[PDB]
């Protein structure tokens, strides 16, 4: 019983400690605001700024977009290959059957 | 003979759904290109629509002089006393209902951590639980846990 | 889990209403001067048009990313169907000439 | 919207900002409470799958703990007549082996 309250406590501990990184990661957007924080730190005329950081996005943007498009041509590959594999398996397995 | 009679006439079948189907996806790739162009088309006429709001803008909005700047505050103060129950709420006594609601937080983080707790433990119970059920369907099939 | 489930609940109000307190303690500040004043709508009504033409847009192009989106996935399903029918008459195919 | 409603007049910028005070300070929080001064947003999340994967172990060895103290609501009787029937179906054996 005193090995599980110790246990419980460093449960606890893990938790806190896990919560936390949890609580950055949804932040994690946040850390990009540095800029914003600097942004609005200006006080004055800082459009050219912003359109900075909105090129910066713009190309951050394009460069996931590429991501994205190779990896869903990547799953939808491995998804055909798996979808023929299913249907040779179902075709074999009627041969099986009628021999 | 018979049986390769029979697989010609299903091959014979396999290639007239072949082609049909193979007419099908390439229409549907097509209208995929179509809504595509027509999805990136409208992105351009919104970009074009903001953009060009923008440089009508420039002029007008740069010189704010710090002077429409507090009328945020304004809004602030307001959505606060909305979401906080606090028509009192002031930004004189905003301090003490930070520090207070605050408190309240990490308390309500502090009793969700051990609700945690104690469900990461009921939850896994529930898993080996679960677990052991798959097994027996596997090896037997469909049973109840009570017969598990 | 109902109970943290509600729990989890009143923490994320909790801490948006701490937020919330957090932003008009920065704002403070600007409340500090909130006695100045400014000029205002010189440039409004071109600018408001094109507001709501922008918005009409926008509604636009939000249509035609559902609509890519929903044909993207008919698309993925009528070639995962036109990969079934590949391995199946190819599988059918490599029995008959075994044959 | 921001540079095409510049008359946003900031406010989104304010409350980045305040935002990223907040991420600091809790990027901060976690470096103290993990004792991970050796920490990066963008590596943040390995430690975080790493302790998930620590808080999953405490988890089950606590959960393997509650079943043993659940059964440990067992009275001494049960404790000494399995040890006398395996002493005796074996021989003299250590109830820590029993």
């Amino acid at each position: 019983q005193q090995d599980y309250e110790t246990a419980k406590h460093s449960q606890h501990q893990a938790k806190q400690q896990a919560f936390a990184l949890v609580e950055i990661v949804q932040r994690r957007v946040h850390f990009s605001y540095s800029d914003s924080a600097g942004m609005l730190s200006e006080n004055a005329d800082l459009n050219d700024k912003l359109r900075q950081r909105l090129e910066h996005a713009e190309s951050d943007r394009s460069r996931a977009r590429e991501q994205l498009r190779q990896q869903q041509a990547q799953y939808s590959q491995f998804n055909q290959v798996l979808a023929s594999l299913k249907s040779s398996y179902e075709t074999k397995q009627d041969m099986l059957k009628e021999l | 003979q018979e049986k390769i009679d029979r697989y010609q006439v299903d091959l014979e079948e396999l290639s007239y759904r072949l082609e049909e189907q193979t007419d099908v996806v390439e229409e549907a790739g097509e209208l995929q290109a179509e809504y595509e162009a027509r999805t990136e088309a409208t992105e351009q006429e919104v970009d074009e629509l903001k953009s060009q709001l923008a440089d009508y803008q420039q002029a007008l909005d740069v010189q704010q002089t710090r002077a429409i700047q507090y009328q945020q505050a304004l809004q602030a103060l307001e959505r606060a006393r909305e979401l906080c129950r606090l028509p009192d709420l002031s930004v004189d006594n905003a301090e003490e209902w930070l520090e207070t609601f605050q408190a309240k937080e990490q308390q309500a983080t502090e009793a969700l951590l051990a609700l945690e707790q104690k469900l990461s433990v009921a939850d896994a119970a529930h898993n080996q639980f679960e677990q052991a059920y798959q097994l027996v369907k596997n090896i037997v099939g469909e049973t109840s846990r009570s017969e598990a």
